[PDB]
């Protein structure tokens, strides 16, 4: 998504380290 | 412990109602959070064309400032004690929710009181939100999904309030005035229409004391006699095609009328619509997945992500499939897929029919995992079926439902019925409306 | 500029029972 | 599997084509031949008297039939060029079976520098046997009779259809059930369409197949001999070989073969 | 004994005299074809040279010298281990559609 | 800038057939049959019709 | 309806609890990831996430799919820098079959070759859609920029071997990093005896401690990349201590003093310093959030911000100097409290969802090995004071800096100013 | 083959297209007398054996 | 697994002559003889054998 104002940038920045996430019938997650 | 024993063990979702209308629902368990929240039933559909987006607005403005707290204030008080604070708005429902501690219980409920009620709705701020709304359009302009959906809802509810977008015409949001949105709150923000949810370490007696303390204020008229009603939606079947050849890949949904809230079809349809399943390309299963077309579009590579859905309105639905596939997919899909459903309405067998209400179940379980969605799960149903579900019913109806109910219902929700597909994207190949409304129908049967 | 989006009225075409906001299209199917 | 079941329909159309052909010059072995045929159709239940006055276009082979199997010998050919280009096609499909029956998609070559002189010498070939055929000995495959005028009132002393139907007829012949030598007359064809299902050995082809190569060669013989009896008139002992050589034929098609084919992968460890 | 009758069945089959090996001559079905990707290089490349080579000779309508023809006992059995692998999934899916 | 026996239509349908079809190396004589159908049913359509013309 | 926290002789802890909840959830957390990759077989670990399906020893994947979509259960392999958890999720009539596919899954894979050959272009495909967030490549390229080896290596297969990881670096991994010692399995809606059953029928087959892989080395270095984005995305981090120690919880306080993510949708962050700090100055879309990583021997913390590509240099300025004001004793009695009560509910909140809990309760038996109560946990929250904050931002401060950034860096100061 | 097309749910799905088989045949029937005009049949629908 | 209409060989021909051709939308009724005169082909092909049966 292309993100051009502070109430929708509020949040994308990180905090906690990247963690991946994989399944069998759950798409792929990241965090 | 079997699952069914630890079914009929689940708390309970003990309802109240004070006497101006205000529905209290809450739901004890031990976790020392909470989550309590307001469920209103404004929405796109209850919003005429001149002051479409209101409803978006007002949500923007509720957090912002208030007569009590002046603003910022407000904000202050959430971020002290640790609650997040959050709302959403949907075509049907509006809802604020706040997530905090137990203990902080009597000052969340008393902030919702004063979102929900003393709402300042300063013009100036009015203002500074109006610059926002427009820019978050161009960003879901952007979310190629939601104006894929939204495309969808126009196409298929022409003429009708359900077809206006939640967020409102890039028109309308340029010329909404604190006039427009005053009519909206005093008209929708009522307390009849209203459900304060809570779940977690919450307490129903504490909770329906802080209801009486806090929300006594809200009214249950509406001014002199305006009574929005529940205006029936039509469903045209039809179709869009927003063809830009620049977007790397291609959306097409296409959805047929699906029940309403209620009409307990609901619960085979989705079993049946668990059995077409849902792909990604980043899944794993590849080809080996039960469902025929995830299978093949993993063998194939068909597609990059096709999901099933079943939104549901008061009166009707849009059933079917969004699926999102380059350019030269997108017939072949439209063939499989088709081909998937008419399966379903004319030999669905009892092993993939226990497959599908397997899967429902484990869909059910486990989106009633944690307080938050508890307590959107208490909000939504009393609004929708005017009583939260206890999962024991669920498993009964899911019990009753069969490879003969499944195909039944799929015949008189699918077979023989015109779509709404709508598309965009480089969706050439995307077949034309009369190939889609022929694979509707199967000449074998 | 999707939600700007808005199909234009088909009245002129419309085949005479689905004609309304009254639901029209579950029970006038079979007719038509 | 496309390309042998397209095989098998051509094999029908140009049977048939050749038999209205050999009707048309209306010799002596012409009309018998094309009435002893077609009363066959009698043999069908029901139907099958009204189906002969059909294609008998009245109540005898006469100037109805003689006209019409001219205008089906005219057309047919031409149906039979468009289910060869079928055929063509069906088989590029998948390409050309080298006799050792494995896939050659690593020594493959060019058809143009290479196969069209071999298919330019093959055609020398046939014309050499055809033209010697021709202007050597022209009636050494046919039968002297078909130079007399057709004759409803006499019968020549033999009816035999043209050699390559014989193998055929003397099937025909060897049941006394009319419509049961009708059922196997068509059977006789149409086992092709069910010998891709009976193939039960590991391998494909029979050049390592040497159990499969003697049934193959006594299948051979058997058509032969059935060939033979087909010619020679309904008497001891042509009756009992000519049965003996039906049972058989069908004998090592269906039965023979798979279970020689069964034999065979247990020779081979698999 | 039986071995004996195989190893004149061996002899006579004719594909030992191509150099070939037994599982070189079997017939490429579905799973013989899913058995062959799934061979290892090392052997898939022995395999398509030892099938061109045959392809040759037969074309020239000859044979290897009799020192170089694929003894009955030193005919190993490469592509068997894969096959029966191949056939039991199959086996397992017709049994899963059942 | 191409070949035409590989571009136009005719030709390159002509080119797989029997020009660039990639046949087996070591095919018997007994496959030249299928041609010598072929050409024997070009005759039979030739000199059959050269019958019909005064039959 | 408690935690039992058994340990086998083995190295296993076996931690089960019985809540009585319609579904249940098995997870098998092995301290395995990027961090145990040597400079040879990078990328193995994200292929072994990939590999959840793949054909086991008792359990073929045509099997294991349709076993486990019949039942309608989830297999999830959410790894980190430092654990990888496999975890199962179905109805609790039924978590016995699944119980054993996952023990199949991780304790006897084969890992044919042609499956692997075939999960090689699934690796490409994670790779790109993780990456299509920008927040992935800039924090990989943080840990990439800061720790010299170890924590250094990425959860995704670097692009070169993409397509190498051969099978014997699997196996080699599988029967190195997933000895019995270094696991540990969870149930939530299990009872013990059960886990414990499974547990030494099947794990009991791997024993050791394994491979143990090296520590991480603070290179302070920068990886600045340009990708025409035009939201710069810095990270400035400095070495902070490791998870288990009083410091860890100082700075998990000062992360929240200086403010890390938003607590009112499309709010303000009013209690955030960073964000009213930074506000005063740059009038434009932004964001600016401290940022914490607690490792099991070192960790990371200080600053992520995604800015305009022409004011990014005050953003990382402005914010930066905020810190500074921190370290010199600024810092109210008033945000410690603020502080340690978004840092309280936000530990309660994560263990509110029944996965949550799962992962909280895997992690505690991986890195200590005994569970610890909630109430504990905001006891040790509570006996953080104001001078370790104080240190904490000024250890932040006076250390070696280690700066990701991305986007049009036109603007973008370096890590030396 | 028949080995793997004998299954609980062939039968099954063979039970689910009885109807609309057992029907399709009926089609056809009525097809073949209508077009061969099958007296035998013909002379018993009261309307139509009017026709001879 | 795949459309037949569209894997068939035969039927793939069928379908990229006769199904699936992009023709313009707007060709008016000039552009229906071209069908019109095939279908005379045919009768003309038809009716003629069943006059080359009796002539
Ligand atoms: C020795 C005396 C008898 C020779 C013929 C019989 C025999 O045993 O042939 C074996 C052999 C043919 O069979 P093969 O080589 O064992 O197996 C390969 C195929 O025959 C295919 O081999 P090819 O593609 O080289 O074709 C060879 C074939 C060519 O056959 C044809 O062209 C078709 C038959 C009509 C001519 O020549 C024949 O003689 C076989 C058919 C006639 C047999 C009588 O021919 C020869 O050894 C010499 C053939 C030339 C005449 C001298
Ligand atoms: C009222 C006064 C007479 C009006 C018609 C005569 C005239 O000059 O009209 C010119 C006027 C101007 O032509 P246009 O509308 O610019 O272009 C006509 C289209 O190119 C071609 O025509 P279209 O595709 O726009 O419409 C079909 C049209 C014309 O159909 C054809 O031209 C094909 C049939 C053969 C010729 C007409 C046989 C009657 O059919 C008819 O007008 C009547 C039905 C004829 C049989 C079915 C076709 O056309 C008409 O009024 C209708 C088309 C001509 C009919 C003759
Ligand atoms: C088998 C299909 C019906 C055949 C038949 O003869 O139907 C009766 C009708 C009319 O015959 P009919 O009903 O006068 O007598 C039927 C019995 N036979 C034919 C023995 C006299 O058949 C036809 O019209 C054509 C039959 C052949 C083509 C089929
Ligand atoms: C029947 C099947 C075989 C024949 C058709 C298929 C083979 C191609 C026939 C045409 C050809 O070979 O050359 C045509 C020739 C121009 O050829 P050119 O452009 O020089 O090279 C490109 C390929 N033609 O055209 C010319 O005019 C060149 C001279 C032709 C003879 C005078
Ligand atoms: C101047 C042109 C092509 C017209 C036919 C359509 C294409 C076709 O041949 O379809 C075959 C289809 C096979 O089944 P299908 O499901 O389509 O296979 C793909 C995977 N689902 O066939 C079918 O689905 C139908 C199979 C036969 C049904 C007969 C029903 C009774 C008829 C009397
Ligand atoms: C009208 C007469 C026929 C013509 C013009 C014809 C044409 C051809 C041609 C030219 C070939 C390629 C050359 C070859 O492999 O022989 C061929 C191959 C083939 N034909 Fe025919 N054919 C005819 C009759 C038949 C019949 C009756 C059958 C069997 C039912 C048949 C089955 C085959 C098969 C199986 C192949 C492939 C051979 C292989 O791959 O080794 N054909 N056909
Ligand atoms: C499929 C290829 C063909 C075959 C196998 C075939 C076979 C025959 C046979 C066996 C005869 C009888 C020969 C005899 O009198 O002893 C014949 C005659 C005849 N055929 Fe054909 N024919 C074929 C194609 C054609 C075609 C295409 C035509 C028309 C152009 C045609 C026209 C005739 C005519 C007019 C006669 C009568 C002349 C005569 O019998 O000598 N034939 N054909
Ligand atoms: C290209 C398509 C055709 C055209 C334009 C055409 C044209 C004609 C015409 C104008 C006549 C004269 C009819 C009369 O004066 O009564 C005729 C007669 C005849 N045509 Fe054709 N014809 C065609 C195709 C065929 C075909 C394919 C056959 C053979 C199967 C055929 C067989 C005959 C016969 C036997 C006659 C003589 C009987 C009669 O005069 O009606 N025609 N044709």
């Amino acid at each position: 998504r292309s993100f051009l104002c502070r109430e929708s940038l509020s949040g994308q920045a990180a905090g906690r380290p990247l963690v991946a996430s994989v399944g069998l019938n759950v798409p792929a997650s990241v965090r | 412990a079997t699952y069914a024993q630890a079914l009929q063990s689940v708390p309970e979702t003990q309802v109240s109602q004070l006497d101006n209308g205000l529905r209290v629902a809450s739901e004890q368990s031990s976790q020392p959070t909470c989550t309590v929240g307001v469920w209103i039933d404004a929405g796109s559909r209850y919003e005429n064309e001149k002051n479409n987006g209101a409803g978006y607005f007002v949500e923007h403005l509720a957090f912002k400032g208030t007569k009590n707290r002046p603003g910022s204030a407000l904000e202050k008080e959430v971020e002290s004690m640790g609650a997040h604070l959050n709302a959403y708005s949907t075509r049907e429902h509006t809802a604020y929710y706040i997530k905090a501690l137990s203990k902080d219980l009597p000052k969340a409920v008393e902030l919702l009181a004063d979102i929900v009620q003393n709402c300042s709705l300063e013009d100036s701020q009015i203002e500074k939100e109006r610059d926002v709304i427009l820019q978050e359009l161009q960003e879901n302009d952007s979310s190629m999904r939601d104006v894929v959906f939204d495309y969808l809802h126009a196409t298929a509810f022409q003429g009708t309030p359900l077809a206006q977008s939640v967020e409102g015409p890039s028109e309308n949001v340029r010329k909404l005035s604190r006039a427009d949105l005053t009519e909206y709150v005093s008209q929708h923000y009522k307390a009849p229409r209203m459900v304060l949810a809570a779940a977690g370490g919450v307490e129903h007696r504490q909770l329906l004391d802080l209801a009486q303390k806090h929300f006594s204020s809200l009214s249950g008229t509406y001014v002199e006699d305006a009574v929005p009603a529940f205006t029936p939606c039509r469903f045209t079947g039809s179709e869009i095609r927003h063809r830009d050849d620049a977007l790397p890949l291609a959306h097409v949904a296409i959805a047929v009328e699906g029940p309403g809230w209620a009409n307990p079809d609901n619960v085979p349809l989705q079993v049946a619509n668990a059995i077409i399943g849902h792909y990604d390309s980043t899944y794993g299963g590849g080809t080996h997945m039960s469902s025929t077309l995830a299978s093949v579009a993993a063998t194939r590579k068909l597609c990059q992500s096709f999901q099933t859905f079943n939104i549901c309105y008061a009166e009707t639905g849009l059933l079917g499939a969004h699926f999102v596939c380059d350019n030269m997919s997108i017939d072949d899909m439209m063939f499989f897929l088709q081909g998937q459903w008419m399966r379903l309405c004319t030999s669905a067998t009892e092993s993939e029919v226990v497959r599908g209400k397997n899967i429902l179940r484990n869909a059910l379980v486990s989106h009633l995992d944690g307080t938050t969605p508890v307590c959107e799960d208490i909000g939504r149903s009393l609004l929708t079926y005017g009583r939260r579900i206890p999962l024991a019913e669920w498993e009964s109806r899911i019990a009753e439902v069969d490879a003969s109910v499944v195909r039944e219902v799929c015949s008189k929700y699918f077979y023989d019925q015109c779509p709404a597909v709508a598309g965009l994207g480089p969706i050439e190949q995307l077949p034309d409306y009369n190939r889609i409304r022929s694979g509707m129908f199967w000449l074998r049967f | 500029s999707h939600t700007d989006i808005r199909v234009p009225d088909f009245s002129d075409y419309r085949r005479a029972e689905v004609l309304d906001s009254t639901k029209s299209s579950k029970e006038s199917s079979d007719a038509r | 599997l496309e390309t042998w079941n397209i095989g098998v329909v051509l094999l029908f159309t140009v049977m048939a084509t050749a038999f209205m052909g050999y009707v048309l010059p209306w010799g002596q072995m012409s009309f018998w031949g094309a009435t002893v045929i077609t009363n066959l159709l009698s043999a069908i239940p029901y139907i099958g008297t009204d189906l002969v006055e059909w294609i008998w276009g009245g109540f005898s082979v006469d100037k109805a039939t003689l006209t019409r199997f001219f205008a089906f010998h005219f057309i047919l050919p031409f149906i039979i060029t468009a289910l060869a280009a079928v055929h063509l096609l069906f088989l590029h499909e998948t390409g050309s079976n080298n006799p050792t029956g494995i896939s050659s998609d690593m020594d493959k070559i060019p058809f143009h520098p290479y196969y069209t002189i071999k298919d330019i010498l093959g055609a020398l070939f046939m014309m050499l046997i055809l033209l010697i055929l021709v202007l050597f000995s022209p009636d050494l495959l046919g039968d002297p009779d078909n130079y007399t005028p057709a004759n409803p009132l006499n019968t020549p002393p033999h009816i035999k259809p043209e050699w390559y139907f014989l193998f055929a007829y003397a099937i025909l012949r060897s049941i006394p059930n009319k419509l049961g030598g009708v059922l196997a007359l068509v059977a006789s064809i149409l086992i092709l369409i069910l010998m891709p299902m009976l193939h039960t050995s590991k391998q494909r082809s029979m050049m390592f197949r040497p159990l499969s190569q003697c049934l193959f060669w006594m299948l051979v013989a058997d058509l032969i001999t059935l060939t033979w009896i087909g010619g020679q008139p309904v008497e001891h002992p042509f009756i009992i070989i000519g049965q003996l050589a039906s049972i058989l034929y069908f004998l090592i098609i269906l039965v023979l073969m798979p279970i020689t084919s069964i034999i065979e992968n247990n020779l081979l460890k698999w | 004994w039986l071995e004996g009758i195989r190893k004149w069945y061996y002899n006579a089959a004719g594909f030992n005299k191509l150099g070939l090996m037994r599982d070189d001559t079997i017939y490429e079905d579905d799973d013989v074809k899913e058995a062959i990707r799934r061979l290892p290089e090392n052997l898939y490349n022995d395999r398509v040279f030892r099938i061109k080579r045959a392809l040759d000779l037969t074309m020239r309508q000859q044979i290897l010298p009799k020192e170089q023809w694929t003894k009955y006992e030193e005919d190993k059995f490469y592509l068997e281990p894969y096959l029966k692998e191949v056939i039991r999934e199959r086996k397992e899916r017709e049994e899963w559609a059942k | 800038m191409t070949n035409i026996r590989k571009s136009h239509p005719l030709m390159k349908i002509i080119n797989n057939a029997f020009i660039d079809l990639p046949a087996p190396s070591n095919i018997s004589s007994w496959w030249n049959f299928g041609s010598l159908l072929g050409i024997c049913l070009i005759l039979q359509i030739l000199t059959g019709l050269f019958l019909a013309m005064h039959y | 309806q408690d935690l039992e926290f058994t340990r086998l002789p083995n190295g296993l802890v076996i931690a089960s609890l019985e809540n009585y909840a319609p579904a249940s959830r098995i997870g098998l957390f092995i301290k395995a990831g990027s961090r145990y990759e040597d400079s040879n077989n990078l990328g193995t670990s994200h292929l072994l996430r990939l590999a959840s399906s793949l054909t086991t020893k008792g359990a073929s994947s045509f099997k294991i799919t349709r076993g486990i979509e019949a039942v309608g259960g989830k297999l999830s392999v959410t790894s980190t820098r430092e654990s990888m958890a496999y975890t199962v999720e179905c109805l609790r009539d039924d978590i016995e079959i699944l119980m054993e596919f996952l023990l199949n899954v991780t304790a006897a894979p084969e890992f044919r070759r042609w499956e692997v050959a075939a999960l090689q272009s699934q690796l490409r495909i994670d790779k790109a859609v993780a990456f299509q967030n920008p927040q992935a490549q800039v924090l990989e390229n943080l840990h990439a920029a800061a720790y010299r080896n170890a924590l250094a290596n990425s959860l995704y297969c670097p692009d070169y071997r993409i397509g190498k990881v051969t099978p014997d670096q699997l196996h080699y991994y599988v029967q190195n990093h997933f000895t019995s010692a270094r696991m540990a399995l969870i149930g939530l809606g299990v009872s013990h005896p059960v886990l414990k059953q499974v547990a030494e029928r099947f794990l009991n087959m791997r024993g050791g401690l394994g491979l143990s892989g090296a520590k991480a080395k603070y290179r302070g270095g920068e990886i600045r990349d340009q990708n025409g984005d035009s939201l710069v995305h810095a990270a400035l981090v400095a070495e902070s201590a490791a998870t288990g120690s009083a410091e860890a919880n100082a700075f998990s306080v000062l992360q929240h003093v200086l403010g890390a993510g938003p607590h009112v949708k499309r709010g303000s962050n009013a209690t955030s310093s960073l964000y009213q700090a930074v506000a005063k100055g740059v009038h434009q879309p932004f964001d600016v959030s401290a940022f914490n990583a607690s490792y099991s021997d070192s960790g990371l913390f200080g600053i992520y911000t995604i800015s305009q590509a022409a004011s990014a240099g005050d953003v990382i300025k402005s914010a930066y100097d905020q810190v500074k004001t921190i370290a010199q004793g600024n810092l109210s009695n008033t945000d410690v409290q603020a502080a340690k009560n978004k840092l309280k509910a936000g530990y309660l909140m994560s263990v509110e969802s029944s996965e949550g809990f799962l992962d909280e309760v895997g992690s505690q038996a991986l890195v200590a090995g005994s569970y610890v109560q909630p109430s504990t946990v905001l006891q040790q929250i509570d006996s953080v004071a104001d001078a370790d904050v104080i240190n904490a931002a000024k250890k932040f401060v006076s250390g070696r800096k280690s700066m990701a950034a991305s986007g049009n860096l036109g603007h973008t100061p370096f890590v030396d100013e | 083959m028949l080995s793997r097309f004998l299954g609980p749910r062939y039968r099954e799905l063979a039970r689910n297209w009885i109807p609309t088989a057992s029907m399709w045949g009926a089609v056809g029937a009525v097809g073949l007398v209508w077009a061969t005009d099958w007296r035998l049949i013909l002379d018993w629908v009261p309307y139509i054996n009017g026709k001879f």
